[PDB]
């Protein structure tokens, strides 16, 4: 397997927390890299390790503490960060001989926020196809709208009769900032599922819009009025209509 | 020391046309050369690499590259670009660091926009009602042609999403759509996409 | 000016 | 004039005494200009000729990185040699490496070299065509196959014809005042009696650059080898070179012997007679 | 596999008893590279002794220049002392102002 793995895939932190990123690699490589990536920028190198020894430190602030337990693993321990540390944290691996190359992990998506009270799950609604589109085209487009979420990352999927579908789906590639005023505002996302009018019109058909949210865990603790905004799926559903 | 220049930060092509992405490097020897591609969610995928020998390299996703020594260029090419090639692109050099252990140096990246080929546009606006609530709804602008610009949200109450392309493969059918909504007191789809309000 | 020798492994 | 650039590295394993001693040197013709020693404090490529101090920080950072990387490659090559030759992990061994390029008088490429030796015996050598290898033995045969599959010959060739030439040409220009001059030998002969019927004639060449020189004794105009000594060319320490040749002669026949001196700095070969 | 060193002791310039000079010991033709060399004034080890960077001939055999600043007299005697794995004991070579 020519694959570098990273956990966790998503992470949300306050300015007080300690967390650990883990990176693993099975290719027998003896060099491993940490990078930080902000939006619109290329990966910026933080650390190189060769032979489980630290080779390069690109003036990385002490709030990032790297570790190499063995030639297969690289850790990044995170302690008392700032919001500006929010970034894609990419692990990478390379041979030390032969043909030089770098394999990147999928990355950890990190959001650091001033207070965990900024963190909210999405509300999700499904909107039925218009009668006019049906009349115009004999297609039927469902729309899923997920709103009021922070941080700004969800995985959206459509489910037809208890089975994920990829056919006739298109989702905004990027979340929408609900009000660009606040530096910490909530986000919205939408998706479209386009089926034939007849399929929509068979009232046995079940359509579920599923939105995986990434937020707090049992690990973090919550002492607030509201419910604890944990990593969850929230859904909305709709049955077909005879009309 | 080793720097990499992608002179064009942003490139736009029409689906099906050819692509060239420029990359130059500056180093006292011939380094290792790379092109990566990145979608917004994910990490970086390797497209192709030069070690190498022959100046013309073959990659994944129909990509090739040409090494030009007299130029120190490593330009990414693709004969016929698909709409889904729209992404971020980075060339990179691999070379020793000050400590002797090897590292990647990236160019600043190139944003690739591709204008999707949409067959027989039939633009229209629709209103969709919540499958649960009574007065909750959204607007769907769909089947418009790839030239059509979607403007900003305007008034703070009306949210409007960007374009999105759906490729129903077994139909040959592709189409753009954008969604609109507001919690404002039941304003109309008729004028939500800014077309001489009346 | 020195070359790159990453490939010169036996 | 006509010219070369060469790099040499020597790695010496010292099991238990730490990592291998690594030492690299760079030459333009017979003039050393850079060095690197893994046991030195600086851990940097260092200047050894004044004209190389024209290069700015970016040069030094780059050459330092590449030389340190190479020390790691050759350290690994020491390791791999132990397995190929089926040798104990406890022995001390030596790996030597040389490469470079020659250019003509106006900077045209003429030749590239790349060679390794293990424990003082040839290991692998790039051929004159710069696209294949001579393997000294079965061990180097495995390395040869490895180097073929990856395209090592191509990448070595392109270095030799490209970066190597470009650097040599640049160094020649920056160091023209000293690299581009010849010092013809200063010559003289001495006379010493060894007995009552024999004397030693010694031919000297001093203060010459470059090192290539020929010194020949003739008797009545014919090459003489009997009763001669000829020392190896030797550095003066100041950038120039020394050599001598001596002949034993019977007293009263000194005028029959001649010493000839050849060196590129001489328009015509010299002749010395007592 | 093992080559024994050639040794030459000589000054940089012609010896003149008043003058500063350099005393050189050139060791060449040897393998392996580990070698011991000191320069000697009247049998005693001189301390300010520099050496060149280890390099090698087309032979693969190594060479080194060892040197020191000195001011020769008529009385003083100089020599190189070399040790190398190939040698049963240290080799002493005396400086002759004519070789
Ligand atoms: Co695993
Ligand atoms: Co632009
Ligand atoms: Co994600």
């Amino acid at each position: 397997d020519t694959e570098v793995t990273q956990t966790p895939k998503h992470l949300v932190m306050g300015m007080t927390n300690k967390k650990s990123l883990k990176c693993e690699q099975h290719m027998g490589h003896r060099a491993m890299y940490w990078y930080k990536q902000k939006a619109k920028k290329p990966p910026e190198l933080m650390f190189v390790y060769s032979y489980e020894k630290l080779s390069i430190n690109e003036s990385v602030p002490s709030r990032f503490s790297p570790e190499c337990p063995n030639s297969s693993l690289l850790n990044l321990h995170l302690h008392a960060l700032q919001p500006e540390d929010s970034a894609l944290y990419l692990c990478a691996s390379s041979p030390t001989s032969g043909i030089y190359e770098q394999y990147f992990g999928p990355g950890t998506r990190l959001t650091v926020t001033e207070d965990l009270k900024n963190v909210f799950p999405p509300e999700v609604a499904v909107f039925e196809p218009s009668e006019a589109e049906i009349s115009h085209t004999q297609k039927a487009t469902l729309v899923c709208l997920a709103t009021g979420f922070y941080p700004d990352h969800v995985e959206l999927s459509w489910w037809v009769n208890g089975k994920e579908v990829h056919s006739g789906v298109c989702t905004d590639p990027q979340p929408l900032k609900e009000q660009p005023a606040l530096n910490d505002s909530r986000y919205a996302l939408s998706s479209r599922l386009r089926v034939s009018a007849t399929f929509w019109q068979n009232p046995r058909n079940h359509f579920r819009c599923q939105v995986q949210f990434y937020g707090l865990s049992e690990n973090d603790e919550w002492t607030q009025d509201r419910a604890k905004p944990v990593t969850q799926i929230v859904s909305a559903e709709a049955w077909g209509r005879a009309d | 020391a080793q720097s990499v220049t992608q002179p064009d930060i942003h490139i736009t092509v029409s689906e099906g046309a050819s692509l060239e992405l420029r990359c130059n490097y500056s180093y006292g020897a011939t380094p290792y050369l790379f092109w990566y591609v990145q979608s917004p969610g994910q990490g970086l995928q390797l497209l192709l690499k030069y070690f190498s020998g022959d100046t013309l390299v073959q990659g994944i996703k129909g990509f090739e590259a040409e090494f030009k020594r007299s130029q120190s260029s490593f330009n990414l090419r693709k004969p016929s670009v698909h709409w889904s090639d729209a992404a971020e692109y980075f060339c990179a050099v691999g070379a020793p660091s000050g400590a002797g252990s090897y590292q990647l140096t990236f160019g600043k990246g190139t944003k690739l926009s591709v204008i999707p080929n949409i067959q027989n546009p039939d633009p229209a606006v629709y209103q969709l009602r919540d499958s649960k609530s009574s007065d909750k709804s959204v607007c769907l602008f769909t089947d418009f042609d790839s030239q059509t610009n979607v403007s900003q949200s305007k008034d703070s109450d009306v949210y409007i999403t960007d374009k999105c392309v759906l490729d129903m493969r077994s139909m040959d059918f592709k189409s753009n759509s954008a969604v609109a909504w507001s919690n404002k007191s039941d304003f109309a789809c008729a004028n939500a996409f800014n077309n001489s309000i009346i | 000016r020195f070359p790159l020798t990453f490939g010169w492994c036996f | 004039g006509s010219h070369s650039m060469r790099y040499f590295s020597t790695s010496v394993s010292r099991p238990g005494r730490g990592e291998p001693r690594f030492i690299a040197v760079g030459y333009v013709d017979d003039t050393q200009f850079v060095r690197f020693d893994s046991d030195a404090a600086s851990q940097r490529m260092e200047p050894r000729a004044p004209w190389i101090e024209q290069e700015g920080p970016e040069y030094w950072d780059e050459e330092t990185g590449k030389v340190k990387a190479h020390s790691q490659t050759d350290r690994e090559n020491l390791r791999i040699a132990l397995r190929y030759y089926n040798q104990s992990e406890a022995g001390s061994h030596t790996l030597q490496m040389m490469f470079g390029c020659d250019v003509g008088s106006d900077g045209r490429f003429l030749r590239g070299y790349h060679q390794y030796a293990y424990d003082g015996k040839d290991y692998i050598a790039l051929k004159e065509d710069l696209r294949s290898w001579t393997a000294a033995d079965m061990a180097a045969q495995i390395t040869k196959r490895k180097w073929e599959a990856a395209h090592v010959a191509e990448q070595q060739r392109a270095y030799l014809e490209g970066t190597c030439v470009d650097g040599l040409r640049r160094y020649l220009e920056n160091g023209k005042e000293t690299l581009q001059r010849t010092d013809p030998p200063k010559t003289h002969m001495t006379h010493h009696p060894i007995s009552d019927h024999e004397a030693t004639l010694r031919c000297w060449a001093l203060g010459f650059y470059p090192a290539e020189i020929t010194l020949t004794w003739q008797r009545d105009g014919e090459d003489q080898t009997q009763d001669t000594e000829l020392v190896e060319t030797r550095p003066a320490g100041d950038g120039t070179f020394q050599k001598w040749a001596a002949v034993v002669v019977p007293s009263g026949e000194e005028q029959r012997y001649t010493c000839h001196v050849q060196h590129e700095g001489l328009p015509k070969p010299l002749t010395l007679r007592w | 596999i093992q080559r024994t060193p050639k040794i030459q002791v000589y000054s940089r310039h012609p010896a003149e008893n008043g003058k500063s000079n350099f005393l050189n010991c050139y060791v060449s033709g040897f393998h392996p590279s580990d070698i011991e060399v000191d320069l000697l004034k009247n049998g005693e080890r001189i301390e300010k002794v520099e050496h060149s960077d280890l390099s090698f001939s087309k032979d693969w055999s190594f060479y080194l220049l060892y040197y020191t600043e000195f001011t020769p007299t008529e009385k003083d005697e100089y020599a190189c002392r070399v040790n190398h794995v190939t040698l049963s004991q240290p080799k002493i070579v005396k400086w002759d102002r004519d070789m």
